[PDB]
């Protein structure tokens, strides 16, 4: 059972139910693919240089260095 | 054979009414039993008296005025 | 092109609001506003510190945390009675 | 410099690049649609890379002249508030189009160029700071979605459900339009930032809050005017479902947000028992009817009347838990009510139907449809690590904190939204194969496998690290809670 | 049979129209003006009571006066 | 290190689910059972570091939640309580595992299965290492979806769907308390973390508004709390479901319901004892509920056919023994119960899947017997398993048991009485039912049929490792535990557990009482077992009494219905429900009603009115 | 059935038993182990030891908060 | 595998008779070798030191 080769040679089922293309040949993009890809490509980019480069402007960061300014002031 | 109108929601020895008073017969032995316990009335025959901590039962200890 | 840093804020109550008639100078609401907003955040931050003050006495301490954070949590807790927008109990800032 | 003129542009140019072009160019016009609202929704993004959130005051403020003398005028801003609505309202628009793909041969250009009027009309909405100027926004949706709903609907009903939307509309606008022309005599202008700082007499604010409530709980249906939402939702392409409940639904807790809870401060205290009692009794309600109800859509479709009656306790609990959490709640229903829809429109295309009485056991024939329609009802029932359990708990803490009771009757919200959410996909994908109904089957193909995408990643990262968009919003909901408050 | 759509069902279908079609199926008998005269006339002010009561019993427990809700 | 105990068991699940296609059904298996292994061994040396080194590790990772004061972080404490259900539910997550690769190994989709068991165990360690009030909240309701996607794994049957569904709907009532619960905690203290609550849960002595009462804020707080402990734990109010959550796999029985997920409100209450210790009021609930739950599950338990059913009415007398224990403010001897019960309850399921698997499915006790010469190793299994539970004198089952009975004979008050008697005559019916159960399937005359014996086979070695593993702890870790955790004045559990001065008898418990007390459940016991003899293996039979006494037919009914639980709940709630749906919110509020006074139903009169305008 | 080997699901199938699922399980091993690397590394450095332990204990091999928060009155 | 009527039983594996006697011994030894060392205690003959 632990040692004997399995039978499915490939997994059941095309993935997305989409018959491999023709042999020699690659799978040819929908009209809307390459356009929604560039979008999501461009889209992790921003979010992530981004959201993790604009400065840490907040009322829980400034009031928060002010509040630990003035605790210590009441000493 | 025409659906019937709530077709979306469907111990056959006994009946809601009779079970839902062999229910509240077992229940009210639980209230019963209760009620003899507070008859019994264990508090006052405890054998040993409150366990009493120095330093005043532990004032200091647990949270009460240096 | 805002500089680069933390934001800075004048902290001072804008001179001309008279909390007799608040709607008179516009421009001084809006501003005694924000700068409420802002020292009530400062507080919540202040009760927020004493928060994590108590929260490490109570695990380096251990069992005597009833006597050694004792001075810590009635800071604390009286630091949590006037937080802002919560319970009915609001500051009279 | 990203400001709101581009964005409210990109959608112009799109339409009319779409109305001088043949119809027999097929393609050229699904691309060309589709473009423009990936160029909106980027513009959108970088529009809140570069947001302020430590200032009250309005940000990338536009101004064009609408009278002669000034009076009343295009006044366009964002804040904290309404700075996630438009990114919403612009993410949700390339999904619409890119739902309707395989069938844009029969709608044509009048598809497209529909939904990006309606980009256009409800960006401007959630960007105006001007009293009349909103309403104007407010009401030009009517033409465009009575065209989607009418035009391209699915049966004869068509008719009776526009007429029925439309009138209901139309009486809560003109008693609206009636209180805007009584704040615009006695104050003078319309402008929000002087309407904010003009004191109203006792006597007026009740009048005038129960006319804006008139207009605005229609378009937040809370119990005696939510019989047009199932009727005009069911009897609407699959597009066009997303659009009425993904933003359509956001414009009356916006309205309250935006015009009610600051103008009056007064006379929404006095209001806020009414409004507890009113959400309480439609949460249990609806929460209730939704067991007894046989259509896919027509389900989903009242999963979102007692999440949207939830978001109404948490913004008159007046508080940042309360107004706050309000906020996260509709940014996730906006997401995860919108993709239920879609896995039901996913399920009417191949099959023409929506009783859940013809569907069963397509755990074993659509195994990628069930686990992605498994993801978004745990996230319809409040699970924790999504984006629907942050809200829906932000809520609860900030209304406890002014009435144990209403938190208490609002919790049992959750206990009757797992009870049918859970039920229905038992029904649906659960169980045994009814292969006399219906006997082929497809699953998810690329375009549903990526659409879907976008919203399991903005599920579990608003989910789990919620601070991204809290901490964007603190210093603009802290303003809202206190305006008439000085201490 | 190379179709996806469904066999529907004469029984199913009429069952489902029927359960659609409800909106013209009143009678006004005394059932349907007893269960709305309570379960949706009752049952509001009862909840309504409810808060309004929370509410006077916060103010009065803090010592400020009850607040006029009306 | 201690980020691995948590996230293994997440990778293993991720892996085999996202990627089970590669592995097939035995990468699959070894993914999940390995990585579960590791987090194992992490937790033997997260236990000699932290329990056994007394230095506990706190690791904060990053804000989920930041309100203006509602702050729930993402945080792992690790303390003695926590390292001990670590150990717990990691050690017995890897057995099950390991007892999966052979139980499920001709049953087509075994890499969902394992999937799902990673996933519970993760879920299970993010519940037991929470910091906050709200990660002990995702766990504890991602613990209840992976019981309920557990339960129906079958998903063509039906009884399984309805055994889940009734239990997510349990488990939601539950979660509705411990949220209120939850709720409560922050108006209070405005924070949700562990530590500063436990440090400020003595100032507080106010007074709530809730719900048009005026209630302790304290007690309030506790009693809502311990509604979650009693949806998750299956106590009196609300037990149903885990009796009928028997329709899943066996080792979902013997880790979902056996070991953990029941001991996760027992878990609950001992963590949360530094804020239960401030409201004596809730004590007492707590006392009365799982004095009601050991007997009710005791009295239910003793006519049962069923061979899995029998074991869960077991599991919910312990679970009550756990509550009462806590409820008289001894968490140590609750905590030590609830370690020694994953033991020898676990061993019980194992064991009992494996005589199930080998007689082809065959869960009725009426129609097996005679098994103890075809399945030696099983039988001795179950007679250590057995014994174990009765509480037979030094085992693991003795230690802890025999202590909390002792000790709820010396809390001398009206509640400490109740909960005695109850926990005293349960002994004797746990007695009765497990060695009915001992006895019909292995003792007796053979009642099975002949295909049943041709085709039988015992355990395999993946079936039998953790079998002897769990048998070997069953025999021991009560003795080597009993020191470090019911000891006098141990600091095993340093700040973990609080116990106040004033309410505490674990010195009397040992030398106070007549030696009589101590041996009352070894009694009840032998008693339970001579009973269980006479009546099944020699007997004259007198069921005719059952055919003629129109009462002890419905007598049996009722023990046998669980007390007529199931039938009155549904049509007085669920049907009632139901109704109320339809009839009344569908049929005539939002039908007709609004449609008449609305734009259609009478404002059409406009055709009426437009058409006469011609005069 | 005959038609469930038509059909693509991430869990594998009904019976799933692929050729190469040796190859596939130590690749798998290895891709655990190499994003449980990070995580180690990442424990090690955010986890905090308010009390010194009893005996040496593994932990002190990497973990170097130790004894570090006794000074709990300048907390932030 | 003896057959009687028909119906066979197949003998169980050596292993797992002998596995299951040696635990059922050790734990009969362990309760005995208990017994002698704190069965006077539990009987409240003798109190380990107390009394
Ligand atoms: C969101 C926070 C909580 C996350 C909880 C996750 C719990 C799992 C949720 C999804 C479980 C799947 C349930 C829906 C699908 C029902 C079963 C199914 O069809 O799924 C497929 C697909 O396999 C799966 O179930 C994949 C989904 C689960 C694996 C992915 C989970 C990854 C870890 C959980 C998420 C990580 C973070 C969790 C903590 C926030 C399996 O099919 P088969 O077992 O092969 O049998 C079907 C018969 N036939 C082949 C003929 C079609
Ligand atoms: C193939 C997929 C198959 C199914 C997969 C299921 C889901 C798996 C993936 C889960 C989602 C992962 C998302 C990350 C969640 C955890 C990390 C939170 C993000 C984070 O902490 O970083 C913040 C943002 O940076 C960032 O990293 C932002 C980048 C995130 C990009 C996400 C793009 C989602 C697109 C949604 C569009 C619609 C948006 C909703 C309107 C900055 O942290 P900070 O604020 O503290 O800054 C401190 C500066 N000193």
């Amino acid at each position: 059972r632990w040692a004997t080769p399995g039978h499915e040679e490939r997994p059941k089922g095309y993935f997305m139910n989409r018959t491999p293309p023709a042999p020699g040949q690659s799978r040819k993009w929908e009209d809307w693919e390459l356009p929604c890809y560039i979008t999501s490509f461009l889209t992790i980019v921003i979010l992530g240089v981004g959201l993790n480069a604009k400065p840490d402007l907040s009322i829980e960061t400034w009031a928060h260095q002010k509040a630990l300014e003035r605790l210590e002031m009441e000493k | 054979k025409p659906l019937s109108v709530n077709d979306e929601l469907m111990a056959d020895t006994v009946g809601k009414y009779e079970a839902l008073a062999w229910l509240s017969g077992g229940l009210g032995f639980f209230v019963g039993l209760g009620l003899l316990a507070v008859l019994n009335d264990k508090a006052s025959k405890v054998p040993f008296t409150p366990r009493v901590y120095p330093y005043d039962n532990l004032r200091v200890e647990l949270g009460g005025e240096p | 092109g805002r500089k680069k840093g933390l934001p800075e804020f004048e902290e001072s109550a804008p001179d001309g609001f008279d909390p007799e008639n608040p709607y008179k100078d516009p421009v001084a609401m809006v501003e005694m506003r924000e700068h409420i907003v802002r020292e009530k955040w400062i507080q919540i931050e202040k009760a927020k510190i004493l928060r994590e003050k108590v929260k490490w006495c109570y695990r380096v301490e251990g069992v005597n945390h009833y006597q050694k954070c004792r001075h810590l949590v009635q800071q604390y807790l009286d630091s949590t009675r006037g937080v802002g927008w919560g319970k009915d109990h609001r500051p009279i800032s | 410099y990203f400001n709101l003129s581009g964005l409210i542009l990109c959608p112009v140019l799109g339409s009319i690049i779409l109305l001088f072009i043949p119809n027999s160019r097929i393609r050229l016009i699904r691309l060309i649609g589709l473009c423009a609202s990936l160029i909106t929704f980027l513009y959108s993004l970088v529009l809140w890379i570069q947001f302020d959130s430590s200032t009250a005051k309005f940000q990338f403020v536009e101004s064009l002249r609408w009278l002669p003398y000034e009076n009343i005028n295009f006044y366009l801003g964002i804040d904290g508030i309404s700075l996630f609505f438009v990114i919403l309202t612009t993410f949700l628009i390339p999904i619409c189009i890119l739902v309707g793909w395989s069938g844009m041969r029969s709608y044509g250009k009048e598809y497209i160029i529909a939904f990006l009027i309606c980009e256009f009309l409800m960006i401007a909405v959630f960007c105006m700071l001007d009293l009349l100027l909103f309403y104007v926004f407010f009401e030009s949706v009517l033409i465009p979605m009575f065209i989607i709903i009418g035009v391209w609907g699915s049966r004869q009903r068509k008719i009776k459900a526009a007429y029925q939307f439309f009138l209901y509309t139309l009486l809560g606008s003109l008693f609206m339009l009636l209180a805007i022309l009584l704040i615009l005599f006695q104050t003078g202008t319309t402008d929000l930032q002087i309407l904010l700082t003009t004191e109203f007499s006792e006597r007026r604010q009740i009048f005038l809050w129960i006319a804006f409530f008139a207009s605005f709980a229609v378009k937040v249906p809370m119990v005696p005017v939510h019989i047009w939402l199932p009727e005009a939702h069911v009897e609407a392409p699959t597009a066009g479902s997303v659009i009425l409940a993904g933003i359509l639904l956001k414009f009356g807790t916006y309205g309250f947000l935006r015009f009610s809870i600051p103008m009056f401060p007064e006379a929404t205290l006095c209001f806020t028992p009414f409004i507890y009692t009113l959400s309480a009794i439609a949460i249990i309600y609806t929460s209730l009817t939704t067991l007894r109800q046989i259509d896919l859509k027509k389900i989903i479709a009242y999963s979102s009347v007692a999440h949207m009656n939830l978001v109404t306790i948490g913004m008159f609990s007046l508080n940042i838990q309360g107004i706050g959490g309000s906020i996260l709640l509709m940014l996730s229903h906006g997401l995860v009510s919108s993709a239920l829809f879609l896995c039901v429109g996913v399920l009417y295309d191949r099959h023409k139907t929506r009783l859940v009485r013809y569907y069963g056991g397509l755990v074993s024939t659509m195994p990628n449809f069930s686990t992605i329609f498994f993801f978004f009802t745990l996230a319809n029932m409040s699970l924790p690590g999504t984006s629907s359990f942050i809200g829906e708990f932000l809520i609860l803490v900030g209304a406890f904190q002014r009435n144990s009771l209403v938190a208490t009757l609002a919790a049992l919200g959750m206990i009757l939204g797992a009870a049918y959410s859970l039920w229905l996909y038992n029904r649906v994908v659960s169980g045994n194969l009814k292969p006399d109904f219906l006997h082929k089957f497809s699953d998810l193909n690329g375009r549903e496998v990526f659409i879907f995408i976008p919203f399991l990643v903005g599920l579990v990262w608003m989910g789990v690290y919620p601070k991204v968009f809290l901490d964007c919003m603190h210093t603009s909901v802290s303003n809202l809670v206190q305006h008439g408050k000085f201490h | 049979g190379g179709g996806m759509e469904t066999n529907k069902n004469k029984f199913i279908e009429d069952w489902g129209s029927a359960r659609e079609n409800l909106e013209h199926n009143f009678r006004w008998t005394r059932r349907n003006f007893a269960l709305i005269g309570i379960f949706g006339i009752a049952l509001p002010i009862i909840v309504y009571k409810g808060i309004v009561k929370d509410f006077h019993m916060q103010d009065e427990d803090a010592g400020r006066p009850h607040r006029k809700f009306l | 290190m201690y980020l691995l105990i948590v996230f293994l068991p997440l990778l293993g699940s991720s892996v085999a689910g996202f990627f089970g296609r590669f592995l097939g059904s035995e990468g699959s298996a070894i993914m999940t059972t390995t990585c579960v292994s590791f987090s194992s061994i992490l937790s033997l040396i997260a236990f000699y570091e932290v329990a056994l080194g007394a230095s506990a590790c706190y690791l904060r990772i990053a804000p989920w939640i930041s309100s203006e004061m509602f702050d729930a972080s993402w945080g792992f404490l690790f303390d003695s309580l926590t390292v001990v259900m670590l150990i717990v539910v990691t050690f017995i997550s890897s057995l099950v595992h390991l007892y999966s690769i052979s139980y499920m190994s001709e049953d087509p989709h075994s890499p969902r299965f394992m999937c799902y068991l990673s996933i519970f165990t993760f879920f299970m360690l993010m519940l037991v290492t929470g910091d906050n009030f709200l990660q002990l909240f995702l766990g504890w309701e991602g613990v209840g979806l992976a019981s309920y996607l557990l339960i129906h794994f079958w998903f063509t049957r039906l009884q399984a769907d309805k055994a889940a569904i009734k239990a997510m709907l349990v488990n939601r009532v539950g979660d509705f308390g411990l949220a209120l619960g939850i709720l409560g905690c922050f108006t209070l203290f405005q924070t949700v973390d562990f530590s500063t609550i436990f440090a400020c849960a003595s100032v507080p002595r106010n007074s709530w508004i809730f719900c048009n009462m005026r209630l302790n804020a304290i007690s309030l707080i506790c009693i809502l709390l311990f509604i979650g402990a009693v949806g998750k734990s299956a106590q009196i109010g609300l037990h149903t479901w885990l009796p009928d959550a028997m329709e899943g796999p066996t080792p979902v029985s013997a880790l979902i319901h056996a070991a953990t997920m029941v001991t996760a409100g027992v878990f609950m209450i001992a963590r949360c004892s530094p804020l239960f210790e401030y409201s004596p009021t809730a004590l007492i609930v707590i006392t009365f509920a799982g004095a009601m739950t050991s007997f009710l599950a005791a009295t239910t338990g003793i006519l049962q056919n069923d061979l899995k059913r029998v074991i869960a009415y077991s599991t919910c007398s312990q679970l009550g023994y756990m509550i009462f224990a806590c409820g008289i403010s001894n968490y140590s001897v609750s905590v030590f119960h609830l370690m020694n019960h994953a033991f020898f309850k676990a061993l019980l399921f194992l064991s009992a899947g494996s005589v199930i698997h080998a007689m082809s499915d065959e869960q009725d006790m009426r129609k097996m017997g005679g098994l103890a010469s075809s399945f030696p190793l099983t039988y001795a299994m179950m007679l250590i398993g057995s014994l174990s539970l009765i509480g037979f004198p030094f085992l693991t089952g003795f230690y802890s048991k025999d202590v909390i009975l002792e000790l709820a004979y010396t809390k001398y008050t009206i509640s400490g009485n109740f909960a005695f008697w109850l926990g005293s005559v349960s002994v004797l019916f746990t007695s009765y039912y497990s060695f009915r159960l001992l006895f019909l399937t292995f003792l007796v005359p053979t009642n099975s049929f002949g295909r049943d014996i041709s085709r039988c086979h015992d355990a395999p070695i993946p079936m039998a490792i953790p079998l002897i593993l769990l048998a070997l702890g069953s025999l021991f870790v009560g003795y080597l535990a009993k020191d470090m955790m019911i000891g006098l004045g141990t600091n095993f559990w340093a700040n973990s557990l609080l116990v106040l001065p004033k309410n505490e008898i674990l010195a009397e418990s040992e030398f106070a009482a007549p030696t009589i007390i101590k041996l009352i459940p070894i009694l009840f016991s032998t008693l339970g077992a001579f009973v269980a003899y006479n009546v099944n293996l020699v007997a004259d039979q007198f069921q005719r009494a059952f055919q003629t006494s129109t009462f002890c037919n419905r007598l049996y009914s009722f023990f046998n219905k669980r007390w007529f639980f199931d039938q009155v709940l549904n049509d007085f709630l669920v049907r009632s429900f139901l109704r109320f749906g339809y009839e009344v919110s569908f049929e005539a509020l939002d039908k007709g009603a609004i449609e008449i006074l609305g734009p259609y139903g009478i404002s059409y009169t406009f055709r009426r009115l437009a058409e006469r305008i011609s005069q | 059935g005959d038609f469930r080997a038509k059909v693509w699901s991430m869990t594998g199938g009904p019976n799933c038993r692929p050729k190469h699922w040796r190859r596939n399980t130590a690749i798998a091993m290895f891709g655990v182990f190499l994003v449980c690397i990070p995580i180690a590394k990442l424990s090690a450095k955010l986890e905090q030891r308010p009390h010194m332990p009893v005996r040496p204990i593994p932990s002190q091999i990497w973990c170097k908060n130790f004894g570090t928060k006794d000074d709990y009155e300048k907390e932030h | 595998g003896i057959t009687y009527k028909g119906v066979t039983v197949h003998t169980p594996k050596t292993w797992h008779t002998v596995t299951g006697k040696g635990l059922c011994a050790v734990m009969w030894f362990w309760i005995l070798y208990r017994a002698k060392q704190d069965g006077p205690v539990v009987m409240g003959w003798r109190h380990p030191w107390d009394g």
